């Protein structure tokens, strides 16, 4: 290429440069060496890249020549050689010919640099070429960063004043340039001419690189509210300002900004709709976030500034909501604390702009993840914000989400609720759970529950941390905001049951302390049969109904546990029935009676209309079925009205004793018996005898009379006979001899 | 060895009387520490199992009350630490807790170790007619149906001889509690 | 082509005929115009339908040719010209104008014509071309037709036989010709010249017509049947056969046919097989038909033709069973007399004649069609069943009978029977009917009631149609056939309760007569109990079982009224039983208890030691109930077992009142009381107490001796109080209101 | 009106302990006739309750003693023509049929018509206490089940007026009959 020969030459150049300099006495042809190689940087045959790559190339060779100049021209002078090369139309070559001279001049004394430098700019007038005007000015903001004039501003030539004009004029001109060099040429050439802009931005930022440690705030704002602000407001690029805007940020203590941004941002609120003004506020808004969250009501000013500019401007959906996201995390950065205003902009400005955006259903728009983003920014911000729960205008922005956005915020707040655990609550969250479930599946295999399930679980959970007296009406309110329909409360009701079930204990905890108790105890039958309906409201489901049945179970031992149990009786009653109804399937009904069983069982509190009458239910239950084996199981279970059964009746029923029917069970069990005899069957007989030994010596050292060893010795003689007299071998037959002998070790 | 901590974990009641275990607790249950879960039934919900699987590497259960669909889950599960015999469950099935009855069962299904769950909600153990007894109550720490502290034990079965690391969360403020017990089957 | 010039040259010539006929003396000339006109017929390219229009056409204009000849020509004679021409070589004119000088000598010499025939027909054998031989002899006999030589010719020129050569040359002529054309022409014509030759066989027929026109049964069976089964047999031609014989049949009446069928049937019978055999033998067997349906075993002897035609031909059995069907209808026309004869040949001969053809599958097979037809045969000809009834052996024919028409055979007889009474039923009809049935339900939507519902019905209800005292042992062999299968009776069972039942009544009503009404009585409990116990037995009833109880309730009810208490209490001590087996739904429990309670209710005469203990189990069970409200609607009708009430209460000791223990009646009372006092439900409970008080003001009014006024004040003010006081807005609460006025208005 | 063919009959304890009715009712109650048909239930088959509700599209199918198969449809049924009420059921709830059981059954329905099975088929009739008593009887009187006339009377209902047309099938050789002995509800 061009650029590698432009290079080699421009290298065997700085060669013989070396050579000049470093053996001194040929500063001559050591400056016609340095004429004549940026002879060559006029020549602008090196493209933009290549002519970079160049430039940094004898930029580096030049801070050496620059070093040679500190060295050896601080001696005595170098007289107008600029002015006696003058005969030529041309201005480069005299130009860098002077300007090495001024370099010299700079590297030994501070006072004769303004001289040059306005030297330089006035008779740049002829200079039309803008390219060469950029790199030479920044050749010596590179340069004069080390001699430009700094606090120690005494009135020579160059001080804070004058280097701050020398490198704002050189600014602003490598900004003229800066410009025309994405149109400086051919027309088609504005790709790779923005592609220059970009490249060589950087070489202009260098000046307020070296502003940074510069000018205090009032010399900041004065010298530079007005020149730059005009500088862009004549070239209106939008990299220019987006940039530039980027430097100043990060380049002076930003008390001095901050206190500008306001009446900066005042001035720059003339920005047009297709220039990039987000990005710049977005930035902005950065520095204000490491700002104030980095451990003038900002809010007023700045929001009201970015009002009229989105006003001032047409945004969007994307743009709109973006800027709204980031004023979210802003408020969240400079007044977290302020809500009031944050809450302003959920209602008064946020919600404004969303009905206000009269844009369709949009997710492809990733505006919408602005505005989730957004939504839950104070969630994903406050450890707190419970504190901002307590907003309706918080909350109450949701109806403004769509069908996907409203589920995507239920994930959401599910997440926030479920992470956590309640604590005391008004009827608040109720208003908030209110709007959740209405969000939640209204209006209209569940995959992920979503997440409604292990939600609606943690849900009712965290619900047990109200109190009982209103957690009656937050029942309510629970039970018929479950009014959504039918597929769902499945996956719903025992929490409930439970729920209302032992908030019957909270409640009887003050029993001592009430009699209404009774009445608020009431209220519960009453809101529990409420549920139950409302769940047999929905007969449609399989499987689901068993369940409902160990529910009523469930409430009815919590009665009996409540001590009014007035009641508790109807629901194993009506249980019963709701079996009658749900009798599809054998061995549920199995464990069903057996639950059955265990419950009443357990039930000893009850009088002889509800005692002996239930006993006798039981028994027809046990009685109803078809199979035997099971069957017998339940039975000789059911067995519990005379004598010695189970240690867990400490019951004064009988005097802290024990109830084991003797006779009647018995009878029925002889009744079984001889029904299994029907089986013709070797290991269910073998089973039956065992049961019998068991329960029979169960009776006989338990002290139960009518049960003589007799019977009991003739009968497992007859077992162990017949068993071997006439029944075949299988290892269930010698496990239950082994058995057989151990009961006899437990004979006693 | 070190190979199989028996941990008596079960009570479960989720979403039945229970949702989760105390968060020490539970942590304490990472994978990793056992190859050998003892989950004991009704669960029940769905998240339970899918939970249980991601957390546990062992999957012996017996068949519960509260499980509609899975009703296909066996009804118990024999184990064998060296050469025990092993029954587990709830205590469901029979009418009272009557340790004889109990082991009754237990020859019916031919196990020599003896551990459930049942609805009184109690621990204790003993031995009583050449067989012992192991029940700790709710091992989720729920509520009983009687008139409770989460009770699994670093049961330490290899041969004859069981060493029981109970790891106990009892509220003064709540307090994490280890209690040792050892036993040896007679054999 | 041709055929129309031979046509338009035809009508010429029937034109210079009518020309040369309307001119006498030219009759010469007409004979020879007349030769000329048969020339163009000739010849064999007529095609038989336009060679029969050209001989139609030539013969009616021959028709007035012969009819001027008889006018002009045989005023003498012509001089025996007809040897003069039978000797000349030009044969075609020689017998043309022979023929004709025939017919004028036929019509005017009536002796001489059957010499004139036979020599024209001996003349004729020289000839082998049997074209213009039929033609011609056609033409001769049209020309003969008026004038043959016969039984109107008594012993003259011309007798039976003379005509008898005359159509039977005619006749073997035609079918000479006739079974040529089944050759004539070209060879791959056969289906066409097969269509003439049945075009042109009414020609043929046209013989059998003259015979028709003759003698009498006695000379024909003399000197014709014998000469007509001969040719019958002779022509040995399948379509010779065919058609001709279903002429001939059709033809001749049935004074010839009164004793000239068997051997004519027997001569039949061994024909060519190719013959539709079948069906000229059933038109044969129409003609009987016509005979035996008008208001010397002809039966047996044509069953003999029918055996032998069976062996002397090869027999589809489908035909077979079609004509057996013909067969049963002509026979069952000829003897439903003694019928005897008709099942021998039918079932015992003829149906065994099907068993042998063992026939393949066949429904769709007509052999099917035709078993059904004749199955039925017999079934719809009968006019009273016991004909059928008298059929022992078609119970075989049933399993020789197919599947389908089993069923439909079945159905239709028995409703047959149905459709009214039916008589009482012999051993023999009885496991006749037995077989019925054990082919029916046994062996193996009710849009049938698969199939007996009506039909069993209508079964229990005849067994009473049948002899008193056998009645029981019907009984018995018919629980027997009552053995279809533990799946079969299961809701018909009811059906042999009430014949039990009704039976016990019956045969209590002969103890003036004899004692055993006692003893075979109780030997009826027994077997009804075995019956009963059967279906309860009958276990696999899904709770349906109410039945078997008010079957056994039934029972013992009219034992006690026919004043068996002995098993009366035995059998209500066993609907204890099975109903504590069988209590089983709430409703149900309900409804069933008041069976057993309308059980005892019935009941006059019945032992008090008994009673009162039954009165106590009552009680019991009743108390044995579940639920509240339905409870105490127990309670109240309890308390029946003591009042002034039911019928079981009503002793003529009491002064035509009733048993009256109104204070274990009140007691009963206070405990329903009780428990309405705790059903938990209010509006119930208090339409419950209006019913108590109305049980206690009746029997305030019926003079209860424990009704005490203070109870009814109490009771009174109380509910005024209550429904004052705290009775909930509701109709019902109306409906209490108006009745405790009513009820007022009562207490008198 | 002929629209208002109120007719009590029936009862003939089938399929079980009848056959069927001979043609007599059967073309005196084949289609045609009846508008209105008034059922008295427990036929007990499927058959006859379509041919009854082919004799007219109104008619009040009632559960009885021998009816088992539906146990959905109660016993009870009140139906209105103008000031009339038409209460109906079997009176199972009766151990005799005494006035004051009747009449109090008849205000818990506020009705005054009179229809059930009983034990016995016998018919009475006579005024008492504001209520008149009818017997809904049988066809032609089938055997003992309800407290022996053959019961069919053509009957319009007109305000508290029922034109009853006392028609009997008697035997003497059963015979058709042609009387009316009508009842207005007193009011």
């Amino acid at each position: 290429r061009l650029l590698e020969d432009a290079l080699i030459a421009v290298r065997q150049q700085t060669a013989m440069m070396r050579k000049f300099l470093d053996t001194p006495g040929k500063l001559m042809d050591a400056l016609k060496c340095c004429s004549t190689l940026v002879s060559e940087l006029r020549t602008s045959s090196l493209s933009p890249k290549q002519y970079y790559e160049l430039y940094m190339a004898v930029f580096d060779a030049l801070r050496y020549l620059s070093a040679h100049l500190r060295e050896n021209h601080p001696v005595n002078h170098l007289a107008d050689l600029y002015e006696l090369v003058q005969y030529a139309g041309n201005i480069i070559p005299r130009l860098y010919l002077m300007i090495t001279v001024g370099t010299a001049y700079m590297s030994i004394d501070g006072a004769p640099v303004k001289e040059l430098m306005k030297d330089m700019m006035d008779m740049s007038r002829g200079v039309q070429h803008p390219v060469r005007g950029l790199f030479l000015r920044y050749y010596l903001s590179g340069q004069a960063r080390d001699y430009l004039p700094t606090g120690d501003s005494d009135g020579p030539e160059g001080n804070l004043q004058d280097s701050i004009n020398f490198i704002l004029t050189n600014f602003v001109e490598m900004n003229k340039l800066w410009v025309r060099l994405q149109h400086q040429g051919h027309s088609r050439e504005r790709d790779l001419r923005t592609q220059e802009r970009r490249e060589l931005q950087l070489l202009v930022g260098s000046n307020i690189v070296r502003l940074s440690q510069l000018v205090d705030l009032p010399t900041y704002r004065d010298s530079i509210l007005g020149p730059l602000l005009e500088q862009i407001v004549q070239c209106r690029d939008i990299l220019a300002q987006e940039y530039l805007l980027e430097v100043i940020t990060q380049v002076f203590p930003d008390e001095y900004h901050l206190h500008t941004l306001d009446q900066f941002l005042g001035a720059v609120s003339r920005l047009n709709p297709h220039v990039n003004v987000k990005a710049i506020v977005i930035g902005m808004m950065n520095r204000l976030s490491d700002y104030a969250e980095r451990e003038v009501p900002l809010y007023d000013i700045f929001f009201d500034q970015v009002q009229h500019l989105v006003q001032a401007q047409h945004l969007p959906i994307q743009d709109t909501i973006a800027l709204c996201c980031s004023l979210a995390n802003l408020s969240l950065n400079i007044y977290p604390e302020r809500l009031d205003y944050v809450d302003g902009i959920l209602a008064y400005a946020l919600a404004k702009v969303k009905e206000h955006a009269n844009s369709a259903d949009l997710h492809s728009q990733p505006a919408q993840q602005s505005l989730l983003s957004l939504l839950q920014s104070p969630l994903r911000r406050y450890v707190s914000i419970f504190t901002a729960l307590s907003l309706p205008t918080y909350v109450s922005l949701f109806q403004a989400q769509t069908y996907p956005t409203r589920r995507a915020i239920a994930g959401e707040i599910v997440r926030t609720l479920l992470k956590n655990q309640t604590l005391i609550s008004t009827p608040a969250h109720l208003e908030n759970v209110l709007e959740i479930l209405k969000v939640l599946i209204k209006e209209g295999e569940t995959d992920e529950t979503m997440e409604e399930q292990g939600w609606l679980a943690r849900l009712v959970h965290l619900i047990h941390s109200d109190d009982n007296d209103t957690q009656f009406r937050l029942l309510q309110m629970t039970r018929k905001a479950y009014a959504e329909g039918n597929e769902r409360i499945r996956t719903t009701t025992p929490p409930l049951i439970t729920a209302g079930l032992k908030l019957a204990r909270r409640f009887k905890a003050r029993e001592h302390y009430d009699d209404n108790w009774s009445s608020q105890s009431s209220s519960l039958f009453k809101f529990l049969h409420s549920a139950i309906s409302t769940l047999y409201t929905r007969v449609n489901g399989p499987g689901v109904a068993d369940l409902c049945l160990r529910l009523f179970c469930s409430c009815g031992q919590v009665a009996d546990m409540t001590e009014f149990e007035e009641v508790a009786y109807e629901f194993f009653a009506q249980a019963f029935t709701v079996y009658e109804e749900s009798i599809s399937d054998s061995k549920a009904q199995f464990q069903a009676v057996c639950v059955i069983a265990s419950a009443l069982h357990r039930t000893r509190n009850f009088g002889r209309e509800n005692y002996d009458t239930l006993i006798t239910k039981c028994a027809q239950h046990a009685s109803k079925l078809l199979r035997k084996p099971d069957q017998c199981r339940a039975v000789y279970l059911a067995s519990h009205l005379w004598w010695a059964t189970p240690i867990a009746a400490r019951g004064e029923t009988e005097d802290t004793e024990l109830y084991r029917d003797g006779k009647r069970v018995l009878e029925c069990l002889q009744r079984a018996l001889r029904v299994a005899d029907s089986c013709m069957e070797t290991a269910t007989s073998i089973e039956l005898f065992v049961e019998i030994l068991d329960r029979y010596v169960y009776y006989f050292d338990q002290r139960n009379e009518s049960v003589t060893t007799k019977y009991l010795n003739g009968l497992i003689e007859l077992i162990h006979s017949n068993l071997a007299g006439n029944q075949q071998d299988s290892a269930s037959v010698e496990a239950s001899r082994k058995h057989f002998i151990q009961t006899l070790e437990m004979i006693q | 060895s070190m190979a199989f901590l028996i941990l008596v974990i079960g009570n479960l009641h989720i979403p039945d009387r229970a949702l989760d275990i105390p968060p020490k607790f539970k942590k304490l249950l990472s994978p990793g520490k056992i190859s050998q879960t003892l989950c004991l039934g009704n669960l029940t919900d769905r998240a339970t199992y899918d939970y249980l699987r991601s957390i546990s590497p062992d999957l012996k259960i017996v068949r519960g009350r509260m499980d509609v669909e899975a009703t296909s889950l066996p009804l118990m599960q024999v184990v064998t630490h060296g050469s025990l015999r092993i029954g587990f469950l709830e205590g469901f099935t029979l009418v009272s807790e009557e340790p004889d009855v109990l082991l009754a069962e237990a020859n019916k299904l031919d196990v020599d170790v003896l551990c459930w769950a049942g609805g009184s909600h109690r621990f204790e153990c003993f031995e009583y007619m050449d067989k012992f007894f192991v029940n700790p109550g709710s091992a989720t720490g729920a509520f009983t149906t009687d008139w409770v502290v989460p009770s699994f034990c670093l049961m330490d079965v290899q041969g004859i001889s069981l060493t029981l690391y109970v790891y106990q969360l009892r509220k003064d403020t709540e307090n994490v509690a280890v209690e040792k017990v050892t036993y040896t089957k007679p054999v």
